[PDB]
């Protein structure tokens, strides 16, 4: 399903990075915790 | 036999790229092109926040600019359950209505210059900038007046802006007539009219019309008498209906939907209770430039007001308001974060610029811009 | 509400809400079939295909979910059938119940990549001629991948080089404690 | 002496200030600002703008609202087909650069990318007035030209 | 013998007309933000929309439910059935308040 | 047109239907593009073959037929002037990376 | 050099040339090079602030930005070259004008630019432009003189790049253009000596790509005097062949002997004598371009040629002539 | 100064800095300021309540004004 | 706040406050034609029909004698 | 069918006296004259037009036109760095940098507005907390060249000292909404 | 000859009817004209024309210099001398030809050929089907003022145009035949194409309506041949119906009664209708265009010689 994509060539080969964002350390709040994103 | 007929006075129509399959002076398919104003604006929205997305709104049909502002707010109101004040609604209204004058004062006008009538153009657009004095006034930009805020509306109305419209509306019966008794009674109207797009109430509604090209073929359906989305339950107009469905009943129509608009905006400046101008939950509704200076508690919302945004719950709903192009409705996913989530926008000409490929069969090539006409195409919905 | 009585209880498969609109997600088989039924019936009469909005859920397994709106002139209700097929699957269209849904499953393809079965015509309506992509998806760029396009050499013509721009800033207003 | 180039150079400058017809691609609502610009109040059958309807017999170009990145080979087309003393009009913040759009997929970062751009009338809806002292800078613009004077070198 | 008949004497050049030019401050507008009672009462999740709502009750219907329902649905009765939006078009020429609103 | 791709097999009959129809329609692109002079039959037929082939490794049915749709909406923007012609001439080791860029 | 960037259209390539011919055929493949690559171009105009116009386009807000100047008058050469650490130098006529003699065109400014950049300590690599087969003692006027503005250039500033573009084609050239709306004389084509010169053309777009790879290149290409030939060492009937297969006409040629032509071409030599009124551009019949058509000393010797830039010409046939298509 | 080098190019108006700097600092009685903008607390800063405890003058964030206790 | 922002000198009350904003005079605006009165008051069928065809007799009678008299 | 409405229509207009006064109307051009008469006596009437560059348009105080960044009326750019213009900016026009100054009050080192990027809603004025921000009745800023319509950090933006005298007055007018 | 002091005035004629037609169709419009170039715009018609002289070509094109480049100056040396026998007052007719009328008539039978000469040179099928379009209305147009002309004909004795409007010294024929003024001015606007009937001028249908290569000097020359045509075909229901330079006879004191002066003030009165009518009205669609010219105007115009020859035959008015 990356063919039909039509995205370009150049960025399937693409290396990412599947994390989940860590707690922004300078607040003490888990209100964006557990949205896993590709990076 | 094709012939690619494009935009033949730009700046009325501006994008307008129809591919006719004529049949030397009947065309046998129209074939309209879209995308030519295809701006990113159904992704881009997805990308700010819910008081950055309502710019868009005014920049979505350019003829109407606060409908759809209108239709966005009330539905980021339909998830918020953002109860505005009565002020927020009777002004949100005589601008929706003042909208609506504004609107048909150009595609009627704009659509009888395409036609050839070119002095109610030029008439309707003095009365057009006439109306941009209270757009401008109210808000500041005489076109894109981000002004209809989710929560209420964005400022009250200066001091002397009810005179001034109601100035205004003492004469605009007049300017009415005036754009009636040049092309009512014309013959060479008429004659390029009746019987022209006509569109049995079957086909307005199979094709989604749900404007005034369906009221033209009868079906009497208004989203104000349908659905009443503010004080329009309270404010008493008639909506007018066609009996036959040519281009001739939607141009009486909006001739007399801008009567009728001209009701609306009597009755809203009559009866404009002296209320608060935006809702009161402050966490919905920046507070006013002296509060959030004087009261800590209000610098902090208008701080996470103007970065972070409202964070409507989450939800999908679809609010449609009666635009003047017809109903346009903003389908509104909200996944819970502060930024819209697929706010999809039904717009009015992406409905009725279909129905050019059956309302223009038959017709000679020369009314194909008169279709374009009464459908009040406008590219940036499209 | 009388509209889920009278309907056959397999083709309102997956879902149905109550609230801000009431809807019934259905499933891709039973949907042409779903929105044969509501109209051309007597108590449920839309006739009235008012929006097909493409939605893209990335982290479903049925990624997209095809929400037909639909509004009925007669009884003055509004019901929202919805979808839900991935890149890959082939919807049915409703092109033959409500001709409307022509453009707008024309511009669910563009934007999505939703392909409507036995949809006459269906071709990319808003986005460029050559465009490959479908932007409204979520993995699509704002930007676009290559879609800046500047005069040259080649005159007359108009290039599709890969993109570069001042870099849109995403802001992260999003704050914790929802 | 010169004084004969002089004049000759305001000759054909006035001509060309004076009646200044524009192929105005009013794409979206800076079309609308542009129709108000040309409307009653805001004359510019005045100063002579007339706004022609064909790319064939046109001075100047008032390219306003979105440059959609498919109206882009339609524009330069459009564009081509100018007579040489041609100039162009960038209206509102969508045709002059980016705009609100400017990080759209399908948006040109402005026409600049397309046609050689020559007055940008600045605010995203200009002013009818503004879009007219947009013109009146074109007006500038030709009565800086002096033509003869650099055809005699 | 036109559209006069001393009613467009409403002329369209006003010249007189925004006569107390916006930015002049002959009156200062109060423009009022909240209503009386709550200004010194804040209680907030009283008032609160955005958030004070019933939560989601997403529940199963399992087979079983539903031929259940199906079974207990003995008769459409009349008033089981939706109400038809009734709209018939009525000629009126300037009858609503006599051309006057 | 319906996914009757419930196999590959049926997948891999509308491929060579697909194929077929670009290849009988070649001669019309060569026409109206202008390319029966920089391109030869035998060009444009590899490059379609070698399009077909890229892409033969999807034991998927449904990502077939999305990939023969793709190509037919290619197509058919093709054979009209729809699209241009300047691309169409266009459609038809660590070190000397590393001296250019650190990506 | 500094490169900050990924392609171009919006990168760095610490390049901010000022192209001196930018405003010209060449100059704008040349400068659509530079700034599609992504470096600043600091075109400088001579005259009519539209000649720029089509460059402030293909540059990204900067990367191109035209500049006014005065070919004579120094201090203001200085200020185009003030902020620039690459000088092309495409300024050259093929035709004698009242003002500027051939000279004062092609090798009095090649040589003061050479020195105003010199003295402008920073101007890393000065590409210096002249015609091939530019050597002392060619018969064309413009010839010597470019022949001598590479003596001059290389001379007052060694490891300066000296390209040697044959007759260039392409879109909006003087090679193809003038013999079209010349077949607008009823397919009436006057080939001058009968034909027998031999010139290798070469597509623009090849001449700036060549042009640009001396700038990209090491420290190599300094000083050295490329000869931009291209492929397909042609005579003028047999360009002229290729011509009436793009416009679709048929080949009606004459030939024309040499006295026959420098006869026709006898006026518009008196430039510098009508002094109210300059004459309109000898297109196609220039006795210097005649003088340089006489002898078919245009082909590419044993010197360097686009083999020594990693670089190989496109033909002349097919997209590098298509311009032509414009007359059918 | 060094960081107005960065956006004024100018350099012949009295950058910023200076301008406040060569305002004298405001007598007071209390030990809290308020120092709401120019006059009318609508068109100036949020109001920022300033401690006098010290005794060199402190500044107000916003707007660079200087307040000292004036005892 | 709120209460400092409309202060109305003394007012014992967080009601009572100021309340002044745009809207119609007390008694509403004037009552605003909307309905199409065009004035029919022109020549009627007749009169009309009547003077053309009185010309084109009289007139006509005036066409003979001019050419009785050029003759 | 629209043969029969045809003749049925054509039936309700067939009484003599009636079927005159439809044939003087339609042959002695008499819904034609009315559009003759009004649009004479449009000719005759006073001109609704503005011989622009001497007298413009009417604007108000809430105008949005040419950004302007204010003073405290004792010199001090007004723009502490919050950046909260740049966060609710729809077209992310504003690109603000900011740096402690040597005075050690926050500062920005970068206000660029890109008025080509910029969608002129007046967000900017609204989300500033001290009116930094504020679009001054300009809207007469038309550029030659693109590079210039990109209003530098805090130095063109910082023009609206000149601008001062009736942005401070529209402000002082404004303040009450 | 004298040829110039009929032709150089009538180029002026027609270069400020250009403003004079933006400028009439804007005070409709309730806005000023051209108004900044000259005092009041007297200097725009200089302008439009001394910018369309100075814009270069956009291509040269000078091969194909014998069919195209000479039929505009056909079309306009045909609507030019048609002027020679209109007499702008007692004796001041360049040519009394005693057959002036037919040929009048004869000059537009001649129009037509400029007409589809240029517009087949355009090798554009869409302009050139325009122009066939344009030349059929142009001529069907034509039978109807024929028959009007032979109405004003049988009130006159001959076609000496001089006679037609000495004829009048009684009553002007506008007043006995008013009908017929309202036939050939709604002839005159549809056989010219400046009118409500203008479908082929039709704003963008006309320019790419009548060539492909324009150059300036053929856009230019065709609107000064419309201006003048329109100039002449004003000039033409100006003699028959009204009083060709006759005054109303009332013979006052302070009237000293030139000839010319009342000419020109009738033409400028019809030019200003024709220009009114422009302004005021929709176009027809050239397919009741061609409807209206022999469904409306040949019915209404045979009626006409028929009445007017009656009325004339049975009482000895002849
Ligand atoms: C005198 C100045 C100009 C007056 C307006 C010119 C209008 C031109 C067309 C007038 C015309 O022919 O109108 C009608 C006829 O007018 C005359 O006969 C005159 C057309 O027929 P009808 O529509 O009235 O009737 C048949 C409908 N099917
Ligand atoms: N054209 C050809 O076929 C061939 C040309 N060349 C060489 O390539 C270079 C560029 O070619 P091309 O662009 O076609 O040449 P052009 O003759 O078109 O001139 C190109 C540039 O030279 C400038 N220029 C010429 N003479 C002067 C002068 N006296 N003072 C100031 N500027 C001047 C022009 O300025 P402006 O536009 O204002 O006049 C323009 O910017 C020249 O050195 C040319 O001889 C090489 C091979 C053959
Ligand atoms: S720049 Fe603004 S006003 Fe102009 S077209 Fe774009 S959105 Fe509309
Ligand atoms: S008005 Fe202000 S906030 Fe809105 S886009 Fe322009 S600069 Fe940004
Ligand atoms: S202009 Fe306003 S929002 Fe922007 S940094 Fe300055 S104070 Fe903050
Ligand atoms: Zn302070």
């Amino acid at each position: 399903i990356g063919k039909v994509s039509g995205i370009p060539e150049e960025h399937l080969s693409r290396k990412v990075i599947i994390y989940s964002p860590a707690r922004t350390a300078t607040q003490s709040g888990s209100g964006k915790l557990g949205k896993w994103k590709i990076n | 036999f094709t012939l690619n007929f494009g935009p033949q006075h730009p700046a009325a129509h501006g994008v307008l790229r129809l591919v006719l399959e004529m049949n030397g002076e009947v065309v046998e398919r129209a074939e309209p092109h879209i995308g030519l104003l295809h701006r990113g604006t159904e992704k881009l929205i997805e990308y700010k926040t819910y008081l950055q997305a309502l710019p868009y709104f005014d920049r979505s049909d350019y003829v109407s600019m606060m409908a759809q502002e209108h239709a966005y707010s009330l539905a980021v109101e339909k998830l918020l359950n953002c109860e505005v004040p009565l002020r927020a609604q009777y002004i949100r209204v005589l601008f929706c209505e003042i909208t609506r004058i504004l609107n048909h004062l150009l595609a009627l006008t704009t659509h009888a210059m395409d036609v050839g009538a070119l002095t109610p153009f030029l008439w309707a657009f003095e009365e057009r900038e006439k109306l941009l004095e209270f757009y401008e006034r109210v808000s500041g930009a005489r076109m894109h007046a981000s002004f209809i805020r989710p929560g209420g509306v964005a400022q009250d109305l200066p001091l002397g802006l009810c005179r001034d419209i109601d100035s205004f509306t003492q004469q605009f019966a007049s300017r009415i007539d005036e754009l009636e008794e040049m092309l009512t009674g014309n013959r060479i109207w008429k004659q390029r009219l009746v019987d022209i797009g006509t569109v049995t109430a079957q086909q307005a509604k199979d094709w989604g019309f749900s404007g005034v090209m369906l009221r033209g073929p009868g079906v009497c359906w208004d989203l104000r008498r349908a659905a009443p989305y503010d004080v329009y339950d309270q404010l008493d107009f008639d909506v007018p209906v066609g009996t036959r469905g040519d281009c001739y009943d939607r141009y009486c129509i909006r001739i007399e939907e801008m009567r009728q608009s001209l009701r609306i905006i009597v009755q809203c400046l009559n009866q404009m209770p002296s209320g608060m101008i935006k809702a009161d939950d402050r966490k919905l509704c920046p507070p006013s430039r002296c509060r959030m200076k004087l009261s800590m508690e209000s610098s902090i919302h208008h701080f996470e007001l103007y970065t972070e945004g409202f964070s409507v719950p989450a939800s999908s709903t679809y609010t449609a308001v009666e635009a003047p192009k017809g109903e346009f409705g903003v389908f509104l996913v909200s996944n819970g974060s502060n930024r819209p989530y697929r706010c999809k926008i039904r717009a009015p000409g992406f409905a009725h610029l279909q129905g050019l490929d059956f309302m223009s069969k038959h017709h000679m090539l020369a009314d194909v811009v008169t279709i374009i006409g009464t459908q009040d195409i406008v590219f940036g919905e499209v | 509400k009388y509209s889920w009585e009278t309907l056959p209880k397999k083709w309102v498969k997956k879902m149905e809400r109550s609230e801000h609109g009431n809807r019934f997600d259905t499933n891709t088989d039973y949907l042409f079939q779903l929105l044969c039924f509501l109209k051309l019936h007597t108590y449920t009469r839309v006739q009235v295909l008012i929006d097909i909005c493409g939605v893209d859920y990335p982290s479903r397994k049925r990624r997209f979910e095809v929400v037909y709106n639909l509004l009925s002139t007669r009884y003055n209700s509004r019901i929202r059938v919805q979808t839900s097929a991935d890149e890959v699957t082939r919807i049915s269209s409703v092109v033959s119940l409500f001709p409307s849904a022509g453009w707008w499953e024309r511009e669910v393809w563009d934007m999505f990549g939703v392909s409507f079965i036995n949809h006459p015509d269906l071709r990319r309506i808003l986005t460029d001629y050559g465009f490959e992509g479908h932007p409204l998806r979520k993995d699509f760029p704002l930007s676009g991948y290559v879609q800046v396009r500047y005069d040259d050499p080649e005159k007359r013509v108009v290039s599709e080089p890969i993109e570069m721009t001042q870099e849109f800033r995403y802001f992260d207003f999003a704050s914790p404690w929802e | 002496a010169e004084f004969v180039i002089s004049k000759v150079d305001d000759l054909m400058n006035w001509a060309r200030t004076g009646s200044i017809w524009p192929m105005t691609f009013g794409l979206a609502c800076c079309a609308v600002e542009m129709m108000h610009t040309g409307a009653a109040r805001y004359d510019l059958d005045r100063f002579g703008i007339i706004f022609r309807p064909s790319p064939r017999q046109s001075d100047c170009m008032i390219v306003a609202g979105t440059l959609t990145n498919k109206m882009a080979p339609a524009l330069r087309k459009v564009y081509d087909q100018m007579p040489e003393p041609r100039w162009v009009i960038s209206m509102g913040s969508c045709a002059n650069g980016g705009g609100y759009y400017h990080y759209s997929y399908s948006v040109v970062r402005g026409c600049d990318r397309i046609v050689p751009v020559d007055i940008y009338v600045p605010g995203c809806p200009p002013t009818a007035e503004a879009l007219l002292y947009g013109l009146l800078q074109l007006q500038k613009k030709i009565n800086r030209r002096k033509d003869f004077l650099h055809w005699w070198n | 013998p036109c559209a006069h008949p001393e009613y467009l004497e409403a002329v369209p050049k006003a010249t007189e007309y925004r006569l107390r030019c916006p930015a002049t401050i002959d009156e200062e507008a109060i423009v009022p933000s909240s209503d009386p009672e709550t200004v010194y009462n804040i209680v907030y999740h009283g008032r609160d929309q955005r958030r004070n709502r019933p939560p989601i009750r997403r529940y199963v219907l399992t087979k079983d439910n539903v031929v259940q329902m199906m079974n207990e649905k003995k008769s459409f009765d009349v008033s089981d059935f939706p109400k038809v939006y009734l709209t018939t078009v009525e000629e009126d020429l300037d009858t609503r308040g006599g051309g006057y609103e | 047109v319906p996914p009757n791709s419930a196999n590959l097999t049926e997948a891999r009959r509308r491929v060579f239907d697909f194929f077929r129809a670009a290849c009988r329609s070649i001669p019309t692109i060569m026409d109206i593009y202008n390319l029966q002079d920089v391109v030869a039959p035998s060009q444009l037929r590899y490059a379609i073959s070698a399009q077909i082939r890229n892409n033969a490794h999807i034991t998927d049915p449904k990502v077939i037929d999305l990939l023969i749709f793709k190509g037919m909406e290619e197509l058919t923007d093709i054979v009209d002037h729809a699209k241009q012609r300047h691309h169409i001439i266009g459609q038809y080791d660590f070190l000397k990376n590393f001296y250019t860029s650190n990506y | 050099l500094a490169r900050k960037g990924t392609g171009g259209r919006s990168s760095v390539s610490g390049i901010v040339a000022t192209v001196f011919g930018a405003t010209g055929f060449l100059g704008r493949y040349l400068v659509q090079q530079l700034a599609k690559m992504g470096s600043q171009v600091l075109v400088p105009f001579r005259g009519s602030e539209d000649s720029p116009r089509h460059l402030k386009l293909m540059g990204d807000l900067g990367q191109v930005v035209p500049m006014k100047f005065d070919p004579r008058d120094e201090d203001s050469i200085k200020a185009v070259m003030a902020k620039a650490n690459v000088v092309i130098n495409l300024i050259g006529r093929e035709y004698e004008t009242r003002n500027f003699s051939f000279e004062d065109a092609n090798h009095h400014i090649a040589e003061k630019l050479a020195l105003v950049a010199k003295e402008h300590g920073g101007i890393m690599r000065y590409i210096q432009v002249s015609c091939l087969g530019a050597s002392v003692s060619s018969p064309s006027r413009m010839l010597r003189a470019k022949a001598a503005a590479e003596e001059a250039v290389l001379n007052a500033l060694p490891e300066a790049t000296i390209m040697r573009p044959a007759t260039m084609i392409g879109t909006e050239d003087r090679i193809l253009n003038p013999w079209s709306m010349f077949v607008k004389k009823y397919g009436f084509l006057p080939l001058i000596g009968g034909g027998t010169t031999k010139f290798q053309p070469v597509y623009v777009v090849d001449v700036a790509a060549a042009i640009v790879a001396a700038l990209k290149d090491d420290g190599s290409s300094m000083g050295k005097t490329y000869e931009l030939g291209g492929p397909d060492v042609f005579t003028t009937h047999e360009l002229a062949e290729i011509m009436y297969d793009m416009i679709r006409e048929w080949p009606r040629y004459v030939k024309l002997p040499f006295p026959i032509a420098k006869a026709m071409a006898a006026p518009r030599d008196f430039m510098v004598n009508k002094v109210p009124f300059p004459l309109p551009s000898p297109q196609i019949f220039n006795l210097d371009q005649i003088n340089a058509l006489t002898t078919d000393t245009l082909v590419s010797d044993n010197a360097l040629k686009f083999q020594d830039l990693d670089l190989v010409p496109h033909k002349l046939k097919g997209y590098p002539v298509e311009f032509l298509i414009q007359y059918r | 100064g060094n960081h107005t080098a960065k956006w004024m190019q100018d350099r012949s108006k009295k950058s910023p800095m200076e301008l406040i700097s060569e305002v004298p600092p405001i007598k007071v009685d209390g030990r809290i300021v308020a120092c709401e903008g120019d006059t009318n607390p609508a068109l100036g800063h949020p109001i920022e309540f300033i401690c006098l405890d010290l005794n060199e003058p402190a500044i107000c964030k916003y707007c660079g004004l200087r307040y000292v206790q004036d005892h | 706040t709120e209460a400092m922002i409309r202060n109305k000198p003394g007012m014992a009350s967080v009601k009572d406050m100021p309340l002044l904003q745009d809207g119609p005079p007390p008694g509403g605006f004037a009552p605003v034609r909307y309905a199409r009165r065009i004035s029919n008051t022109g020549p009627s069928a007749m009169a009309m029909f009547l003077a053309v065809s009185g010309a084109f007799a009289w007139g006509m009678y005036q066409v003979g004698q001019g050419n009785k008299i050029r003759r | 069918d629209d043969e029969e409405a045809e003749q049925l229509a054509k039936e309700i207009s067939k009484d003599w006296s009636t079927v005159f006064e439809r044939s003087m109307n339609t042959l002695f051009l008499t819904e034609m004259v009315r559009g003759l008469s009004l649009t004479l006596k449009y000719f005759f009437d006073p001109k609704v037009t503005i011989n622009y560059p001497f007298e413009k348009g009417p604007l108000s105080p809430r105008f949005r036109g040419e950004h302007a960044l204010r003073r405290y009326p004792t010199g001090e750019e007004r723009c502490i760095a919050c950046k909260l213009c740049e966060a609710v900016c729809p077209a992310q026009a504003i690109t603000i940098e900011a740096e402690e100054r040597e005075d050690g009050s926050r500062r920005t080192t970068r206000y660029d507005i890109d008025m080509t990027k910029c969608i002129y809603c007046g967000f900017c004025q609204e989300a500033c907390p001290v009116d930094a921000i504020v679009e001054g009745p300009n809207f007469e800023f038309a550029t030659e060249t693109h590079e210039e319509l990109l209003y530098d950090k805090e130095k063109l933006l910082e023009n609206g000292d000149r601008w001062e005298t009736e942005i401070a007055e529209n402000l002082r007018s404004e303040s009450l909404y | 000859a004298e040829i110039l002091g009929i032709i150089l005035p009538l180029l002026l004629g027609v270069a400020f009817l250009v403003l004079a037609e933006r400028k009439v169709m804007a005070f409709v419009q309730r806005r000023k004209g051209p108004d900044v170039v000259g005092s009041f715009g007297l200097l725009q018609p200089l302008a439009d024309g001394l910018k369309l002289i100075l814009k270069e070509p956009i291509s040269p094109s000078s091969a194909n210099f014998f069919l195209f480049r000479m039929a505009p100056v056909a079309t306009f040396m045909l609507s030019l001398v048609a002027w020679a026998v209109v007499p702008f007052d007692y004796g001041m007719v360049l040519s009394d030809l005693n057959i002036g009328l037919l040929y009048l008539f004869a000059i537009s039978s001649l129009g037509v050929y400029g007409i589809i000469i240029a517009g087949w040179s355009s090798n554009s099928k869409y302009a050139f089907l325009g122009a066939l379009r344009s030349a059929a209305q142009m001529v069907s147009y034509e039978v109807s003022i024929g028959l009007i002309l032979i109405t004003v004909l049988i009130c006159v004795g001959s076609c000496n145009l001089s006679e037609i409007v000495m004829a009048q010294k009684q009553i002007w024929f506008g007043i006995p035949l008013f009908p017929v003024l309202v036939m050939f001015f709604i002839s005159c606007l549809a056989e010219t194409n400046r009118a409500p009937f203008d479908l082929p001028e039709a704003e963008a249908e006309l320019v790419a309506g009548y060539n492909v290569e324009y150059s300036s000097m053929g856009f230019a020359l065709f609107f000064l041949g419309e201006y003048a045509n329109m100039i002449l075909m004003s000039g033409l229901c100006t003699l028959f119906f009204l009083g060709g330079w006759l005054p109303i006879l009332d013979l006052p004191i302070f009237k000293k009664i030139p000839g010319s002066i009342w000419f020109s003030i009738k033409v400028l009165f019809f030019l200003f209708l024709y220009i009114w009518v422009r302004a005021a009205f929709p176009r027809y669609r050239y397919d009741q265009l061609m409807g209206l010219g022999w469904k409306v105007f040949l019915p209404l115009s045979l009626a006409w010689v028929v009445s007017v020859s009656g009325l004339l035959v049975t009482f000895q008015w002849l």
